[PDB]
RNA sequence: GCAUGGCUGUCGUCAGCUCGUGUCGUGAGAUGUUGGGUUAAGUCCCGUAACGAGCGCAACCCUUGUCCUUAGUUACCAGC
């Protein structure tokens, strides 16, 4: 059919993104988009790959995201929807490889090592 | 059926010793399902008299593994339990 | 060969210069025309004919003759008029310690006897990691396929270039067939050839005499290989 | 300094000497059995050299495979020691005990068997090096590709702690792919305590 | 703990440290291991009285990041 499955992970988050033709229906975990992400700039960051590919009005969007942090789930959707947009063709492939959206951000947290206190901070001597 | 052992070169090599040796006798047994793994870290000090920042840390694992029958009509695996236990596998029975 | 116009046309008579000089060689000189030394023309060919007399004397006696003198410019005639079953040769720089450290070279020819056959198989770059080393071993150990014994005839084409092999020869007592020049010293070499190494014709007309005298030595050895068993012409 | 050459390869080269699963309520009640078994058996089998004592636990009892390179000393006149110990291993380990004995053909290629002979020679007042130049070449006529033997201790001297070091062949230690044996048996002379380390390197992979 | 074994710190995860045979030196030595280029690296290439070999560095191991196959309860809810 026209249902399109999109996943995306960033900072231990995971978002199921479904994409199908509709009229601006943006719903996440049975919540509105302005209601879910309370008072942040990432309310527009989830639209940034969408408005780049000039399809902001032409699809239903159904998002289910689990785990992660507050602004880590918003990055999971942004990576998640870019994989769902490229199930169509590779016409928007070059519009997103150049945009720097398709690559999953590999930067994950680092473990505490013995002798040190943080991942790299160490106590003071004299 | 549920299985507990200490290394995946036994416990995931004894399920085929049960899946083949029960599906042969007619009854349907589905594919085994993995579970989450026990992981226990043990950081021990290494010097006899003290020098604290030299340490060494180990880890003991426990692999789990769950089978699933469909139609119970075989007591064949009930006799073939001493065969399917080899060295360090424990099998609690849940004959679904 | 023994012909005089072979000596005149090849460019034998001329030397290096007048300041590059050695008075231990100066007995065998003729003049100093136009600041370039002219070697003697009349004492060469009695010495040159008697050198081939003892080449043929060895060549029918079941032994080896070694050709050296690797210069990349004019040593290709040594690459060309050799590589047959009775004469080893060399292609790269003479290794420091070969006649005296021959026990090591017996161990390093063990790699040579495999990596030709080992390239039957040929991961991807891992084949190139070992087929690269076949080029260097071909470059140096390739000319020697013989193993066992020591060569009974060292034919040095240029004495001033390789004092290494002459020193390692006289530690063992093998004959050295050297070709000296004006500037090089006539000491360490056994059967001298007071000639020149400054033309492609002179380096070729010294060596057509040598590889022919061993063919007739092998033709003499084939004449004498029946003498080894049968006694009627022996 | 040189982390133990079994503890880095439990996995890719070797395996444990004892396999049995236990719950968290009985895990520390099978270890104290299996650790005073090995102190018992080696004090009895001081001769008839022993390299490895494996223990399996099948369903509810036991199994033990004692390895000797001379089984006829232990099985003497059809198990006069076998059934005698099997009565008395149960008195330390309440389950019924099996005892099984294999051979260690090529006894000069396992490190415990070699290093027990070093303590024997160095307590007969044999020279510290004539004992060991011959204990490596004998273990190189047949078998291994590299041997290190370190002999450290008093070494006969007054106030001397020197280390003999002799090596033959090839021994890697930072390759996890390889297969290395290791053993430390000691020696009590009439003065001082000498410790001996052995690093027999068998074939790789 | 200056009679010692065992076990750990340290220089320092720093790129070094040695041997066989050979030649030079009356000898202690030295050469290989220096030169040009290059490298996280005695890592490589070209050179060269040295030719080789070992320890090390690299890789072999673990984990994290992409996809594929095998698997669906206690996990999973797109379709019903």
């Amino acid at each position: 059919a026209t249902q399109n499955y999109g996943t995306g992970r960033r900072k231990t988050a995971t978002a199921r993104v479904f994409l199908r033709p509709g009229t601006g229906k943006i719903s996440i975990n049975n919540r509105g988009l302005d209601q879910f992400f309370g008072r942040e700039t990432a309310r527009m960051v989830v639209r940034q790959p969408l408005e780049l590919t000039e399809t902001v009005e032409k699809f239903d969007i159904f998002v289910t995201v689990v785990g992660g942090g507050v602004s880590g789930q918003a990055g999971a959707i942004r990576h998640g929807i870019t994989r769902a947009l490229i199930e169509y063709d590779e016409t928007l492939r070059s519009s997103l490889r150049k945009a720097g959206y398709v690559t999953r951000d590999a930067r994950e947290v680092e473990r505490k090592k013995v002798g040190l206190r943080k991942a790299r901070k160490r106590p003071q001597y004299s | 059926i549920r299985l507990k052992a200490f290394d995946h070169r036994l416990i995931d090599q004894s399920t085929q010793e049960i899946v083949e040796t029960a599906k042969r006798t007619g009854a349907q047994v589905r594919g085994p399902i993995p579970l989450p793994t026990r992981k226990e870290r043990f950081t021990v000090l290494i010097s006899p008299h003290v020098n604290k920042d030299a340490r060494d840390q180990y880890e003991i694992r426990t692999h789990k593994r769950v089978l699933d029958i469909v139609q119970p009509t075989d007591k064949t695996v009930d006799a073939l339990m001493k065969l399917d236990l080899a060295a360090g596998v424990e099998v609690q029975i849940s004959l679904g | 060969q023994v012909n005089m116009r072979d000596m005149l046309k090849a460019g034998v008579h001329f030397g290096h210069q007048t300041r590059y000089w050695n008075p231990k060689m100066g007995k065998f000189i003729f003049g100093a025309r136009n600041k370039i030394h002219i070697i003697n023309l009349e004492k060469t060919l009695p010495m040159f004919n008697e050198a081939l007399t003892f080449v043929e004397r060895l060549a029918a006696g079941k032994n080896k003759i070694l050709f050296v003198g690797t210069k990349r410019s004019a040593g290709k005639i040594v690459r060309e008029e050799a590589a047959r079953c009775g004469m080893p040769y060399v292609d790269h720089r003479w290794l420091g310690g070969m006649l005296t450290n021959y026990k090591t070279i017996r161990q390093s020819i063990k790699r040579l006897r495999d990596l030709e056959t080992q390239s039957q198989d040929g991961t991807k770059k891992e084949a190139l990691m070992r087929s690269r080393d076949l080029e260097k071993l071909e470059r140096s150990l390739g000319g020697i396929k013989d193993m066992g014994g020591l060569p009974d005839a060292l034919f040095v084409i240029d004495v001033d270039h390789e004092r290494i092999a002459i020193t390692e020869a006289n530690k063992l007592g093998i004959p050295v067939i050297g070709v000296v020049d004006t500037n090089s010293s006539p000491e360490g070499v056994d059967y001298v050839i007071p000639g020149n190494d400054d033309a492609i014709r002179a380096v070729q007309l010294y060596l057509n005499s040598m590889a022919e005298a061993v063919i007739r030595g092998k033709q003499g050895a084939a004449t004498s290989a029946d003498e080894f068993v049968e006694e009627a012409p022996a | 300094q040189k982390v133990h050459p079994n503890g880095i390869r439990l996995g890719i080269v070797k395996e444990h000497t004892s396999v049995w699963y236990a719950d968290r309520k009985n895990y520390a009640d099978y270890l104290f059995a299996d650790l005073k078994v090995r102190e018992y058996l080696q004090d009895k089998l001081k001769s008839a050299s022993v390299s490895r004592i494996d223990i399996h636990r099948p369903a509810q009892t036991a199994r033990i495979t004692i390895h000797t390179a001379r089984p006829g000393i232990v099985i003497g006149k059809k198990g006069e020691d076998v059934e005698k110990l099997r009565q008395d291993l149960t008195k330390q380990m309440g389950v019924p005990v099996h005892i099984n004995i294999e051979e260690i053909r090529k006894p000069e290629l396992d490190a415990m068997l070699v290093a027990q002979s070093v303590a024997q020679q160095l307590e007969r007042r044999v020279m510290f090096r004539r004992a060991m130049k011959r204990a490596v070449q004998n273990a190189m006529r047949i078998g291994a590709k590299g041997i290190k033997i370190q002999v450290s201790g008093r070494l006969g001297g007054a106030e001397i702690a020197r280390t003999e070091w002799y090596r033959e062949g090839r021994v890697p230690l930072h390759t996890l792919r390889a297969d290395i044996d290791y053993a430390t048996y000691e020696a009590h002379t009439t003065y001082g305590v000498i410790g001996v380390k052995v690093w027999i390197f068998k074939g790789e992979v």
